[PDB]
């Protein structure tokens, strides 16, 4: 009659990858959105060696008393 | 294990089926209740040896068969379960010598 | 016949858990759960090999008792 | 580093968004081939055992 260990099946839809994730993960909107800052900055100022510098920091990671002693003359 | 191609996922269908393999099935064999040690229990008589070793008895002595012909243990089974041309073909259950 | 229709029952219950929840505990149980099912398949056949050997046993005996008598016969006739 | 390349970092949201866009329909692509090889099986088991596939369908 019955078949040798039949079983319970699990719940009939639990959380698969068959579901719209990110629909359900309320990401929709930022995807309709979507689909350089550099120039967006370069909307602020005027363009985007030392800069490399600047990533291998990025990549790595007294004020009175300053301009008290930043002295140096004009010509 | 990382890549099946077709080439090779049909080497394997070929491969699989040669060892693997209008009716013309063998005749349905019920339960049988009476067996002779255990089930019917018969005092060691003369008429079963008799049937064994002489008549058609088709669960002990043979496989029979539609379309009728009589298949004993030391004969191979021809048969054909689907409807293709691809033909079973049961080896025998004995093989003397 | 019940343990062949078991095994390709099972075979689709585990389709049913790779459709459904991958994740669930079940499946580590369904991937046992036909191993031992396989395992009684093979171990019902293996006590049709006693069985068998003492079959080839009788036909042999019965293929030996023809041969003794075709012998006489063709002794006789000779 | 994208930062670094000079683009903006709004392409690096775009392209993990579409890596999950990626993820995601090669996970049901994968549930849905066995979905329809389910079927299948079950139609040609139904086909060569009628009364076993009955008694599965009844079962469920």
């Amino acid at each position: 009659g019955p078949f040798y260990l039949m079983r319970e099946l699990p719940g009939s839809t639990e959380l698969t990858g068959s579901t719209n994730l990110i629909t359900h993960y309320n990401l929709e909107q930022a995807y309709n959105k979507f689909c350089d800052l550099p120039g967006m900055i370069d909307l602020p100022g005027s363009h985007d060696l030392r800069s490399l510098i600047e990533k291998p920091p990025i990549l790595s990671s007294g004020t009175m008393l300053a301009g008290f002693r930043l002295h140096t003359g004009p010509l | 294990l990382s890549r099946n191609e077709i080439i090779q996922s049909y080497l394997s269908r070929q491969s699989s089926l040669l060892s693997s393999s209008a009716r013309q099935l063998h005749v349905l064999v019920p339960q049988s209740p009476p067996t002779d040690l255990p089930g019917l229990t018969r005092e060691v008589t003369q008429d079963d040896l008799d049937r064994i070793q002489a008549s058609q008895w088709p669960g002990v002595n043979g496989c029979q068969d539609t379309q009728g012909n009589w298949y004993d243990w030391t004969q191979c089974i021809s048969l054909d379960p689907h409807g293709d041309d691809g033909r079973l073909n049961i080896l025998p259950y004995v093989c003397l010598d | 016949r019940k343990l062949n229709m078991s095994i390709l029952i099972n075979f689709l219950d585990l389709l049913d858990i790779l459709i459904r929840s991958p994740g669930s505990i079940k499946r580590e149980e369904k991937l046992e759960d036909l191993k031992l099912l396989f395992v009684h398949v093979h171990h019902l056949i293996n006590e049709y090999r006693p069985h068998q050997a003492r079959e080839t046993l009788r036909v042999m005996m019965e293929v030996q008792k023809r041969q003794r008598l075709e012998t006489a016969e063709r002794f006789q006739k000779h | 580093e994208y930062i670094d390349q000079g683009r903006n970092p709004q392409l690096y949201t775009k392209e993990c968004l579409e890596r999950a866009l990626a993820k995601n329909e090669q996970v049901k692509g994968k549930i849905d081939t066995m979905k329809k090889f389910k079927s299948l099986l079950i139609q040609e088991l139904s086909k060569v055992f009628p009364e076993d596939m009955a008694k599965y369908r009844s079962i469920r």
